[PDB]
RNA sequence: CGCAUGCGCCCGCCGUCCGGCCGACCCGCAGUAGGGGCCGGCCCCCAAGGGCACGUGUCGUUGGCUAAGUCGCCG
RNA sequence: GGCUUGUGGCAGCCAAGCGUUCAUAGCGACGUUGCUUUUUGAUCCUUCGAUGUCGGCUCUUCCUAUCAUUGUGAAGCAGAA
RNA sequence: UUUUUGGUAAGCAGAACUGGCGAUGCGGGAUGAACCGGAAGCCGGGUUACGGUGCCAAACUGCGCGCUAACCUAGAUCCCACAAAGGGUGUUGGUCGAUUAAGACAGCAGC
């Protein structure tokens, strides 16, 4: 059962200008430029005025639930570069303190004394995204960009680089988590 | 013009005999390639339906039944009950086509490819033109649009004849919607 | 039926065939990756094989039962006399691997070096090179001869020199034929490495402008011959009952 | 495939977005027919089913030795030009003496080296991605299979296609210039050619 | 977005079968693979989108309108008129009259492009060597 | 302009020799298929029905002062749907012109 | 890349003689849910299904002249 | 060696019950579906103008239904095991 | 093939009717005494059977509809060279019932 049009729009803000051509979105706001690559997508984009029409003809269930997903995406895309996107991570620890120190223009950080362990974890952070420690709060700390992929995997980086083995990890809830999923 | 499925009505009754002299006359509406069909699809219900073998039976008419109004469109409900792997089963379906022939060529095609049901167990129990509004399947309805609008997503690449075909090209196809 | 019991395979299938090396002398497989933004240097050198001794010398490691402690360890020795730059040759990086784009040499050659290019030298009339040499005593000639190397700055890829071991002041080796070889050039970019291996034209490379003191080093080369031998030797298969 | 049937000297094939099985067997058919055929830029060959399903089949391929004495057989090809050549000589009865002449009248190549850079590069409808591949399926190029199979060649490739093709683009300046220049020359003509342009006219697309 | 959309009113040419390069009217959808089309020349029917390519010309006619009604519309649209005089349309034209040149009428068109071809050359050259 | 040497005018067009009819499992030398350019399809073989053709391959010695031989044949009837044709000659070609071509002259002619 | 045989060998010519062609003309790249050309509007595409070429003479008659143009050969 | 797989070996499904509580952490009664040819039988197709008939020694290669080693999920996994 | 006894079963053993092989090539089933077609003097032409028409390899990458996407070697043709119970919010059809513009469902808000 192929409907024979699936659309959806999405209203485009007075402030940004939106760019796109053959399926290659770029948008551009005051915080800065961010670009996807949708030719993956066999969907139709259409400028119309300012709003974003995204149709699909003849398709697939599965073909349709791409819309949804295209407009979601150019709308974080949209929300990046006008307010921007900040996760911000906990340090959970029982017993032994967990240390880090931010080098290289708040673009990397080294976790030091995790569980005790002598061996020292670094972790980069990806393109446009920047990693300071917060001071109202203890042991907590702020990552901010504009790409919401780009901010979110540097905090998935650090989360997954001090995971607990050998240990039940129930009791042993050592780790750093991301706490908030906020924007600037 | 041409169709693979022709729609028959055949009439037949019991041989007379001293206790019925005037038989009941039984008429079927059937599906079938051709005439010689039609009439062996006819006996097979009248001998489990009615109890009338062909042997002790007598055929009185057969005619082909054509559409009336080829040149427009309709809505077919075609009733049928069809043998799966595993047992017996009903299912209701709908169809647009010009004539009721195509749309129970669609049927059969469909049966065969969505359930790998054969042609000889198939058993249609209804048809009838149905009004748009009062369609079922969504498959008719979306296609009951004043202003039905689409583009071509996919189209097929070849020369009008095989005289214009050639193995090499200068470029490649230039394809927009 | 499963063998009784396990234990590994004798000898190594990543050295087959064990045949004759195809060659004498040692061939560098590899050279070490080039990093342009190091100054020109040769990575290769050819040495003769002295003899072995042994050495004494304090070990320095801490957390070791040598530290502080004395060690006796053997040593190889390997003469390294200066080598000759001979010539220059330039690789173009091809789909099909580095191909030879040309050969530019000196224009003066050793005795020792043409005796490589003949089987039987006393014999020959020595006419090797006597042409290619000539071109040098033109302004034609040498306008060729830059030519090609400007040939080199501007397609090659890799730079390799052509140089040979003075055989000659090793008495002991009683050998006049000496040992030629490409050595690759790491460091700077192709015009530099050009410029480089044309300024040691006929000139001698000491082995201490190739390595140094205290840092480690590959030899290569050929293997003491031994002739035909039995599984027993070659292999290290175990010897079967007495009887 | 019965073949083209076309007298030519030569045949240049470009294999760009071709797909691996189809092109090879209208052009093991073209060869059998003693068709001489050149096929360039066998790297951007696409193959169905997506780099996955495709670089596990080779690594099938790839445990196939003689037990014995590994040298004896089969020889895994990793250049895109050597897959191609073998992917048609499993169309072709390459046994035979007819068959082997076949296989001799055939030339591959990665990219367009010279003089093939230079000549009218033709594709084959019947093999092209864009009319045989459904869009949004999985599909993977020859280039990128052979780079993770063994392949070390690839970015020389590259290298060289991007330099071809910028001077592909001076040499289309030129000719597009030359045109611009032809069309005022017609126009000039145009008054001494009165009767000439006449019969043209219906005939004139 | 398309340029060209499967509508009623829509006129399509045949690219395939006996019909090729004969002008129909989408009058009605039957369903993703079948229109009902119609033309002055021809009965209402029913084929493939796979034997239709659709142009640019529409005519604006209500669904499955009667003959009369349709032919005055495509007239007063110009649809063969647009259609011939359209590049798309008179390269089909061109394909049969170059087919059904006959010997002496390709000889005389040989003659004419040849001449053409000298005098061109010969104008390309005074452009060149004043406009190099 | 080209200062070609050559054949001037050309009355004939160019086909490939195929093969023999043959089966899965057996061959018929007797007749040969040929496929002539610019024939794609059964109905345009018809005006070749008839038609002569010639395989003109040369030899290594002299015969009427010529190296050259010819083994002359005719189109008899086409074969399958894509315009090749089945061709009887005068003796079986030999299978060393498989791929070689032959010349499908206009004569005798029905027009 | 070096060196290459004196009654030999290698080249540039001229003849002698020996073992599949017939216009065998043609370089844009890229995309195909698009790409260009012109002034958001209007056009082009929708197969080289095109274009180019004395393409015209017994593989081509004799004797001249020959503007430019095209083409081959040659430093 | 081949067919077969009763027997031998290995695996799954249902969930009565066990598991302090708690069908399913770990187990699976009563039943029921399979796999394997490293057991033994059944058969007698090949070999009786002969295929050298136990085991060990030696040596290579292969399988996975994984004993240890690398990376992980689960627990009636605090740690250790 | 079918009926049929012993046996867990067997390319096992034993009967019933007919055909086949053995004694027989030939086309198809890649390959095969028995399966499908079909039985034959030596040849030319025509047409078929079974089986086929992307290449190997004679005949369509022919004209149509749908289904499938296999990160297990997806699947691919009587005999025939295997696969089961049991499962999937993979996807596609269908059957029965319930709810919904008097406002359902999700989320949100204070029934
Ligand atoms: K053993
Ligand atoms: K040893
Ligand atoms: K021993
Ligand atoms: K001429
Ligand atoms: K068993
Ligand atoms: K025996
Ligand atoms: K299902
Ligand atoms: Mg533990
Ligand atoms: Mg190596
Ligand atoms: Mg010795
Ligand atoms: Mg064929
Ligand atoms: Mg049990
Ligand atoms: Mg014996
Ligand atoms: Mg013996
Ligand atoms: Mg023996
Ligand atoms: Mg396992
Ligand atoms: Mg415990
Ligand atoms: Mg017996
Ligand atoms: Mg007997
Ligand atoms: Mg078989
Ligand atoms: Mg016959
Ligand atoms: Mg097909
Ligand atoms: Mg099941």
């Amino acid at each position: 059962m192929k409907t024979i049009l699936s659309s959806e729009t999405m209203d485009i803000p007075d402030g940004i200008t939106i760019k796109v051509k053959a399926k290659q979105i770029e948008v551009e706001g005051p915080r800065g430029k961010l670009t996807r690559n949708f030719k993956h997508l066999n969907l139709d984009f259409q400028l119309i005025k300012k709003k974003l029409k995204i149709d699909a003809w003849f398709g697939s269930r599965k073909t349709t639930a791409a819309i949804r997903t295209a407009l979601s995406h150019v709308e974080n895309l949209i929300t990046g570069v006008t307010k921007g996107y900040r996760y911000k991570m906990r340090f959970v620890y029982a017993h032994f303190p967990i240390n880090a120190s931010i080098s290289g223009g708040n673009k990397s950080i080294e976790i030091r004394n995790f569980l005790g362990e002598k061996k020292v974890r670094k972790v980069d952070m990806l393109d446009g995204v920047t990693v300071v420690r917060s001071e109202k709060v203890k042991d907590e700390l702020v990552l901010d960009g504009n790409d919401i992929e780009l901010v979110s995997r540097s905090a998935a980086l650090i989360n997954q680089k001090c995971h607990v083995k050998n240990k039940d990890i129930r009791k042993f809830l050592d780790g750093i988590y991301v706490s908030e999923k906020g924007r600037i | 013009v041409t169709y693979k499925f022709h729609q028959y009505q055949v009439v037949g009754r019991a041989l007379p005999s001293e206790n019925d002299e005037h038989p009941k006359i039984y008429r079927m509406k059937l599906w079938a390639t051709n005439e010689v069909r039609a009439k062996s699809k006819f006996w097979y219900f009248l001998r489990k339906l009615k109890k009338v073998k062909k042997s002790n039976g007598q055929m009185l008419a057969i005619n082909e039944i054509f559409e009336k109004y080829p040149t427009t469109i309709k809505n077919y409900g075609i009733w049928l009950r069809y043998q799966s792997r595993t047992g017996y089963h009903n299912m209701y379906k709908e169809y647009r086509d010009t004539t009721l022939n195509g749309a129970v060529e669609q049927m059969y095609t469909e049966m065969a490819s969505r359930h790998r049901v054969r042609h000889h167990c198939i058993q249609i129990i209804k048809t009838a033109t149905i009004p748009a509004k009062l369609c079922k399947r969504e498959s008719t309805k979306q296609f009951h649009d004043s202003k039905i609008k689409f583009p071509l997503v996919f189209k097929k690449v070849r020369p009008p004849s095989r005289k214009l075909k050639t193995t090499y090209k200068a470029t490649k196809p230039n394809l927009f919607m | 039926s499963h063998r009784k019991f396990e234990h590994p395979r004798h000898g190594s299938l990543g050295f087959l065939p064990r045949k004759r090396a195809a060659r004498h002398r040692g061939k560098v497989k590899a050279f070490p990756k080039d990093d342009p933004s190091k100054p020109c240097k040769l990575t290769a050198f050819l040495g003769y094989k002295a003899g072995m001794t042994h050495i004494v010398r304090e070990v320095e490691k801490p957390g070791s039962k040598l530290h502080k402690k004395e060690t006796c360890e053997a040593v190889t020795i390997v003469e390294t006399p200066p080598m000759v730059i001979v010539g220059v040759v330039g690789y173009v990086k091809t789909p099909r691997g580095l191909r030879c784009l040309n050969t530019v040499w000196a224009q003066h050659l050793s005795e020792d070096i043409k005796r490589r290019f003949y089987k039987n030298w006393c014999k020959s009339k020595k006419k090797a090179f006597l042409k290619y040499s000539k071109k040098y005593e033109t302004d034609e000639g040498k306008k060729d001869i830059q030519a090609q190397l400007e040939k080199l700055k501007k397609y090659a890829c890799v730079i390799r020199v052509l140089a040979h071991t003075q055989i000659r002041k090793m008495k002991g080796l009683k050998q006049k034929k000496a040992h030629l070889m490409e050595i690759q050039v790491n460091g700077g970019s192709i015009a530099q490495k050009v410029d480089f291996a044309y300024g040691f034209f006929e000139k001698q490379v000491p082995v201490d402008a190739v390595f140094q003191k205290d840092e480690m080093i590959d030899i290569i080369g050929v293997t003491k011959g031994k002739g035909y031998e039995g599984v027993v030797t070659r292999w290290g298969v175990t010897r079967l009952p007495r009887k | 495939v019965s073949g083209s049937g076309i007298s030519a000297r030569r045949i240049v094939v470009d294999a760009r977005h071709h797909m691996l099985g189809r092109l090879s067997s209208i052009l093991a058919k073209e060869l059998l027919n003693g068709q001489r055929v050149v096929v360039v830029r066998c790297e951007e060959i696409c193959l169905s089913g997506g780099l996955v399903r495709q670089k596990m089949k080779y690594l099938r391929f790839l445990r196939k030795r003689m037990n014995t004495k590994p040298s004896h057989g089969p020889i895994h090809f990793r250049a895109p030009s050597k897959i191609l050549w073998r992917t048609i000589r499993g169309m072709i009865p390459h046994k035979t003496k007819r068959g082997a002449a076949a296989l001799a009248r055939l030339k591959v190549y990665e990219g367009v080296p010279p003089p093939y850079d230079k000549i009218k590069r033709m594709v084959i409808p019947d093999a092209l991605k864009v009319l045989r591949l459904q869009s949004g399926h999985k599909y993977c190029l020859l280039g990128k299979l052979s780079s993770e199979v063994g392949w070390n060649h690839y970015d020389t490739i590259k290298e060289l296609e991007n330099k071809r093709k910028e001077r592909a683009q001076v040499a289309y300046e030129r000719r597009k210039q030359l045109a611009k220049l032809r069309v005022k020359a017609e126009k000039a003509a145009e008054e001494k050619l009165g009767p000439q342009l006449a019969v043209i006219e219906p005939i004139k697309y | 977005p398309f340029k060209r959309f499967v509508e009623i009113g829509r006129v399509a040419l045949i690219n395939y079968g006996k019909d090729y390069g004969r002008l129909v009217v989408i009058v009605d959808v039957i369903d993703q693979n079948r229109a009902l089309v119609d033309a002055p020349d021809m009965v209402r029917s029913q084929m493939n989108f796979k034997r239709l390519s659709l142009t640019d010309i529409k005519i604006d006619i209500k669904r499955i309108p009667k003959k009369k009604t349709l032919v005055e519309a495509m007239e007063a649209a110009d649809v063969k008129t647009k259609w011939e005089n359209s590049s798309w349309g008179r390269k089909l034209i061109v394909q049969k009259r170059r087919a059904a040149l006959n010997d002496f009428d390709r000889f005389k068109l040989m003659l004419a492009k040849i001449k053409r071809a000298g005098v061109v050359r010969q104008e390309l050259a005074k452009l060149k060597k004043i406009a190099a | 302009v080209k200062g070609r040497q050559g054949e001037r005018i050309r009355l004939y067009v160019r086909g490939t020799v195929l093969g023999y009819k043959r089966s899965k499992s057996n061959q018929y030398p007797n007749t040969s298929l040929i496929q002539i350019e610019g024939v794609n399809t059964k109905e345009e073989v018809d005006w070749y029905l008839g038609k002569r053709l010639g395989y003109i391959y040369k030899a290594k010695t002299k015969k009427n002062n010529s190296h050259y031989r010819c083994i002359w044949g005719k189109v008899c009837r086409p074969h399958g749907n894509s315009g090749v044709v089945r061709a009887k000659f005068k003796s079986n070609l030999p299978p060393k012109s498989m791929g070689a071509k032959v010349r499908v002259f206009m004569y005798p002619s029905n027009i």
